[PDB]
């Protein structure tokens, strides 16, 4: 606890930090320095410079991009020494929107989605669909839902295939471990 | 002294995996033992079965066999005269012809027909006018 | 009056101390010593009231003092001490016997009898001080000698249990000492607090003793948490140097209750979710354990909020504890409704018993949780529903805002289903019947390993309590 | 010096008296089945 | 179908009589739940005893 | 004592048909009159503290009873102890004789089941209780050691006491051998049958008490008519269709109410209705059988409307096995039902899992799921299996 | 007893009058 310390930079340098964290997409470390400050009650509340990273996180938990995204573009702080991290942030929301269409959307129509991700060109979209890898037919968009190979870590739990074999050893070794 | 510290949490482990199965092993070989040592046992040719009647200063016992006669048999050297008393059944042994053990007493109905009923469920809620 | 008073308190104390001081001096036997302490604690408590403090003075004039002459003098000196003639020199209990601490072997220094004697006059001087709640420059006064003290002893297998209980005591005082008055003193002494810490931690570890380590980790989890570094608890709990053979029930439970809390910000609920089930198992039931099962009760109502998934209400009602389970009901009542405006009523004027133990914080996630938990019970009522109808029922903005949030928990698998934006509502592909396939295999897995695992246990300790009676003489 | 290594030469008497006891004890398992169905 | 004479299942919309009635399987949910009732009572019963 | 305790109740809280507590409230102050007990005109301002329609007019104006006053007073009160004076002394002249004979023990209980009578009687819970165990003891036989469990269930129904009533209930169930004792088997199926009300077993409570030997009818306790309209709400959820056309519609005891007592109408309109599964005439008998029904009933209002949400989950499960696709507006014209309020009525259960109704907002119709399958029977046995191994673990590492 | 054993509904008590009302007026 130090009360001697305090400056216009002081605020803004911590609010950059919680931006460089969520511009990596860590929610780890982030979750961590929020609760632990100096004051973590009037600091991240009154004042507007460390209060606004955190609506950009618990709105983007929440699922709302309407108010989301507007803090991000049209927001009254992250104009001068606050828009470096907005070449990152505002593409995290297309990145999690694009996953989001692959499943429960098989098909959905072009126009929508220039709406849906905040385009203002109809060539981004389309220049969008080729780093996703997205066929294109009239006026629509189609998601096959192809995933990867296997799924994340951890050998034999739910990742390598023929899964029910090593069950079926496991379920023989119960046995013999009785009569151990 | 670094290893033989790091050791000595070997002292009371290996004791946990000697003295716990010694008890579960000993255990285990007594039953065998007994199992392997019972054909002496079944080859004894086993008691009989009697009453006692009346005793006296010898310690000898009357002993009355129901399908057999009667015989005056030797008390145990471990029991004496003192616990036996009449209508006793007991254990009479066959090869030595001695009293074992005692093994319960005389039913409550003798003779021939003998009623004997200690405390009815009759009151005088039961009976009514 | 005052001199038959000393001489039946310091009986009775000198009674108890050679009963352990015969066991630890045949071989090595540390657990009589320690089934001793446990009510060593209870009997001194409710002794150092009666007599008044006259009971220690001349159990430090018995004994030789290494250092200890000093010391209780500046003990008495706070008290304001009127002079009894209590000056050393007066009252011998020795009396040249070999159970009493000979004299003259003593004296001459032929014998050292210091390493039971300092080490258990250490262990009286942190019960009297919590009695009379003793604070400031006593507190500093102590901790300065301790330290240096056990870096000289070479801290045998019976010397680490002596002072095992003595470290709870340095870290209470110092934060009882902070919450009281804040300096710019009280910053600077925790530095020196924390490396005293792992110093020691790191010896015990070679020495392997399971209680000494018991209340270190105790202690070292709750001081990251105070001091606030995420980074230095994530490596610490990932060496897994605690041992679950002979500490405590007590012990474990606080072991298990940090993890809960320190997970809790990792955003994995799954192992959170058992730790503080677990922890609630292993604590008593008693009333000195009341303290404990209150605060670990309100974090578990917290972590089921935190899950999307409606917890069982039957635990506020049922239980005796619901006078602080209040704020929780109204939590969880909000989110299962859905109401927006009822939710940041409630914190609004709970907010000032949510401060104290830190889960307002944590409430502020649970606007989120609200609106996702509410879209999973809608999801789970109509496998077809129209899009508007959903906003009309949660009284929401638009729907371009629930066009979002329900795409959103489907990538943790939540609600599971699928939108349909032609069609005009939202279909659930969730058709159960999975009788048919292999997933509740792996579950069926792990509940006989559960089984495997208590009969081995069941074996650990079984003959041991009983190894004693066949070489002791019996009838 | 002299009382450290017999300590070590303990351990190789308990591990001596260990691996008989799990070897006769498992071995008595199959002389108790052979003594139940003789008698 | 609600005197459980017959298994069955209607459609006023269409006016259909859908496939409905099946039979039951035992050995699995009520034998195994009474089973597991029975033995919570002996596990009270052990904790009772042992003190 | 049943109108004491009903009429005790009715001026608790009553929202419907005010006009009742002026019966009740006279009916109080005249059987305390009449009666020994000094206490219970006191307790009526303890009780009624915090309640709906409140029958105490003093400090608060807000009371809505035609009778305002209970107010207690040393008038009443000092007359009530001088007939509690005077029988004491009457027992006492006949007690000190008893002493000094020593008749069998039969004489010697007879003394303290005078007392009994008397303490209950004068007001006394636990100086009656201590004055029962005396007489328990003394007793010859079984027949006057349930004629204690009798004074001991009079003051647990009053009181509602659920322990050292319902220990001393099964106590003298058990004794040596129960046999085929009509005093162990008909008193014992109806006390503990209002014992299984207030915990709301329903597992005993339709066997208990919708099949009942003849008529009970102590007339001490619980009345002939009280026992037929605990049948009539409890006989709605253990028991099914089958058993509804048998013990409940084809009873004989529930033959002859209809033209006895017509303030019930449990028996007809709500067994008719759910018998034919017609929503349109169920919906209507629900309020008037709420009324009449559960609220003057002491053991029922504590719940009320909990039982309005049970009661139509019933016929919700007797329509949803009848079609599989079906229009909203098709039983709005029919059964009576609004469609803007369906769906928050049926929203207290589907997403529960109590219903397995499913409703297309698109269209506006209605579908029906699996009703049972092998996946839903084994959740049963997930949750029983973790609750039974958390005290395996909790009582095994206690033990150590 | 908790979840709505308790606090139940404590809406629509006396509105279900009003269900059958509107049911045979603005037929």
């Amino acid at each position: 606890n130090h009360k001697l310390s305090e400056s216009d930079k002081k605020s803004k340098l911590i609010s950059l930090y919680l931006l460089n964290l969520l511009s990596q997409n860590n929610t780890t470390k982030f979750h961590s320095e929020l609760q632990y400050l100096d004051k973590h009650i009037k600091n991240l509340e009154d004042d507007s410079l460390l209060s606004y990273p955190i609506k950009l996180d618990r709105w983007l938990m929440e699922g709302s991009y309407q108010k989301a995204w507007d803090l991000l573009q049209s927001g009254s702080q992250n104009i001068s020494e606050f828009d470096s991290f907005t070449d990152i942030l505002k593409s995290a929301i297309r990145d999690e929107i694009a996953k989001n269409t692959e499943l429960s959307y098989d098909f959905l129509p072009l126009s929508n989605i220039k709406a849906l991700l905040f385009f203002n060109n109809e060539k981004e979209t389309e220049k969008f669909a080729l780093e996703r890898n997205w066929p294109i037919v009239n006026s629509k968009v189609y998601f096959n839902n192809q995933s990867k190979e296997k799924a994340d870590y951890e050998d034999e739990m739910m990742h390598e295939e023929d899964q029910k074999t090593n069950i079926i050893e496991k379920a023989m070794d119960y046995a013999i471990s009785i009569e151990n | 002294e670094q290893k033989i510290q790091e050791t000595e949490l070997k002292i009371r482990s290996k004791t946990e995996n000697v003295r716990r199965l010694e008890a579960q092993r000993n255990a285990l070989n007594d039953k065998v033992r007994f199992i392997k040592d019972e054909l002496r046992l079944l080859q004894e040719p086993g008691s009989y079965v009697g009453e006692v009647i009346k005793i006296v200063s010898d310690k000898k016992v009357l002993v009355k066999v129901q399908p057999e006669g009667k015989y005056i048999v030797d008390v145990a050297k471990d029991i004496n005269v003192k616990d036996l008393k009449a209508s006793q059944r007991v254990c009479l042994r066959s090869d030595s012809y001695m009293l074992h053990k005692v093994l319960e007493n005389k039913a409550d109905p003798l003779v021939s027909l003998m009623m004997v009923e200690k405390v009815p469920d009759s009151t005088y809620d039961m009976v009514g006018g | 009056l005052h001199h038959s008073e000393k001489k039946y308190a310091e009986e009775d104390q000198v009674q108890e101390l050679l009963k352990v001081l015969n066991e630890i001096s045949k071989t090595t036997l540390t657990l009589d010593p320690r089934y001793i302490w446990r009510s060593l604690k209870d009997l001194s408590s409710l002794r150092n009231q009666e007599l008044l403090n006259a009971e220690t003075l001349c159990f430090t004039v018995n004994v030789l003092y290494p250092d200890s002459s000093s010391f209780k003098k500046n003990l008495l000196k706070f008290i304001t001490s009127n002079h009894k003639s209590s000056v050393p020199g007066s009252a011998e209990l020795r009396n040249s016997y070999p159970a009493s601490f000979y004299s003259v072997n003593t004296e001459k220094k032929t014998i050292e009898v210091t390493a039971e004697i300092n080490c258990f006059m250490h262990l009286l001087v942190q019960l009297f001080l919590w009695d009379s709640k003793e604070l400031e420059q006593l507190v500093e006064f102590n901790r300065k000698v301790v330290i240096p003290n056990l870096l000289c002893y070479y801290n045998l297998r019976s010397l680490n249990l002596i002072n095992a209980k003595l470290w709870f005591y340095i870290y209470l005082s110092h934060e009882t000492l902070a919450r009281s008055s804040e300096e710019i003193n009280s910053d600077n002494q925790n530095i020196i607090l924390r490396s005293t810490m792992m110093k020691f931690l790191k010896i015990a570890s070679l020495k392997h003793d399971n209680e000494t380590k018991a209340m270190l980790i105790n202690l070292i989890l709750r001081d990251f948490l105070n001091n606030g570094e995420v980074d230095s608890a994530s490596d610490f709990i990932s060496k897994l140097e605690y041992p679950h053979t002979d500490v405590s029930s007590s012990l474990e439970a606080r072991y298990f209750f940090y993890l809960s809390k320190i997970n809790a910000i990792q955003l994995d609920y799954s192992t959170a979710n058992e730790y503080i089930i677990a922890a609630i198992r292993k604590a008593p039931h008693n009333s000195k354990s009341l303290g404990f099962l209150q605060q670990s009760n309100k974090l578990h109502c917290c972590i089921q909020l935190l899950m999307g998934d409606i917890p069982e209400l039957s635990f506020f009602h049922q239980s005796n504890m619901q006078k602080s389970l209040l704020p929780y009901y109204h939590l969880t009542k909000a989110v299962k409704l859905g109401d927006l405006k009822k939710f940041t009523s409630t914190i609004t004027k709970y907010k000032q018993l949510l401060l104290k133990d830190d889960t307002y914080q944590l409430c502020v996630r649970l606007r989120s949780n609200v609106i996702k938990t509410g879209i999973r019970i809608i999801s789970l009522t109509y496998k077809k529903i129209s899009l508007r109808d959903i906003c009309l029922k949660l009284n929401l903005d638009s729907e371009q805002t629930v066009e979002y949030m329900v795409s959103r928990a489907i990538r943790d698998g939540v609600i599971e289903a699928k939108i349909n934006h032609e069609d005009g509502f939202i279909e659930t592909t969730e058709l159960l019947n999975i009788y048919d396939s292999e997933d509740p295999q792996q579950v069926f897995d792990e509940r006989i390993k559960f089984a495997n695992q208590l009969h081995d246990e069941y074996l650990v300790s079984m003959r041991y309590p009983e190894d004693k009676k066949t070489q002791q003489n019996e009838k | 010096y002299f009382k450290l290594k017999k300590l070590e030469k303990e351990y190789e008497l308990l591990t001596l008296q260990e691996d008989y006891i799990k070897d006769e004890q498992r071995h008595l398992k199959r002389e108790l089945k052979r003594a139940q169905e003789e008698v | 179908i609600l005197d459980k004479i017959f298994y069955g299942v209607l459609d006023q919309g269409n006016g259909w009589l859908y496939v409905y009635e099946t039979p039951n399987q035992d050995a699995t949910y009520d034998s195994a739940l009474e089973l597991v009732g029975q033995l919570n009572k002996v596990v009270d019963q052990l904790f009772e005893k042992a003190s | 004592n049943y109108e004491v305790s009903e009429k005790a109740f009715l001026l608790t809280q009553s929202k419907v048909s005010i006009e009742q507590r002026k019966e009740a409230a006279e009916f109080v102050l005249a059987k305390i009159k009449e009666e020994e007990m000094a206490p219970y005109y006191k307790y009526l301002c303890e009780e009624y503290l915090v309640n709906n329609g409140q029958s105490d007019l003093e400090h608060d104006e807000k009371s809505d009873s035609l009778n305002e006053w209970i107010k207690f007073d040393q008038e009443l009160y000092n007359e009530l102890c001088k007939k509690n004076e005077s029988k004491i002394k009457e027992l006492n002249e006949k007690i000190q004789k008893l002493e000094e004979d020593d008749e069998g023990e039969l004489e010697q209980a007879q003394a303290w089941i005078n007392l009994g009578e008397y303490y209950a009687q004068i007001g006394d819970k636990d100086n009656a209780e201590k004055t029962l165990g005396k007489s328990l003891s003394k007793a010859i036989s079984t027949g006057a050691k349930i004629d204690v469990m009798l004074t001991i269930a009079r003051l647990g129904f009053f009181y509602n006491d659920q322990l050292y009533v319902k220990e001393k209930l099964e106590a003298v169930n058990s004794m040596i051998e129960k046999g085929g004792d009509w005093e162990r088997r008909n008193r014992y199926k109806t006390y503990y049958g209002i014992h299984c009300l207030a915990v709301r077993n329903f597992k005993e409570a339709a066997k208990l008490l919708v099949d009942s030997l003849a008529t009970f009818t102590s007339i001490e306790l619980t009345s002939y008519e009280s026992i037929a309209t605990y049948a009539s709400v409890t006989g709605l959820f253990t028991l099914e269709r089958t058993d509804l056309k048998s013990k409940v519609i084809d009873s004989p005891e529930l033959l002859s109410l209809i033209s006895t007592t017509a303030a019930l109408q449990s028996i007809s309109s709500l067994t008719i209705s759910l018998y034919a599964s017609d929503y349109a005439s169920y919906f209507p008998y629900l309020l008037e059988t709420y009324a009449n029904v559960l609220i003057p009933c002491k053991y029922l209002n504590r719940h009320a409307d909990f039982f309005v949400r049970e009661m139509r989950r019933k016929v919700y499960a007797q329509l949803l096995e009848s079609y599989k696709t079906l229009s909203l507006k098709s039983m709005a014209s029919a059964f009576g039902v609004s469609v803007a309020f369906l769906d928050n009525d049926l929203g207290k259960f589907i997403p529960n899992k109590q219903l397995n109704c499913v409703i297309d907002r698109v269209n506006g119709i209605v579908e029906t799921n699996r009703p049972d399958n092998k996946n839903a029977q084994y959740h049963l046995l997930v949750k029983q299996g973790d609750g039974l191994l958390t005290k395996l673990q909790k009582y095994g590492a206690a033990v150590r | 007893e908790n979840w709505d054993d308790v606090e139940v509904d404590d809406d629509f008590t006396n509105e279900l009058k009003a269900e059958l009302d509107r049911y045979k007026r603005e037929n």
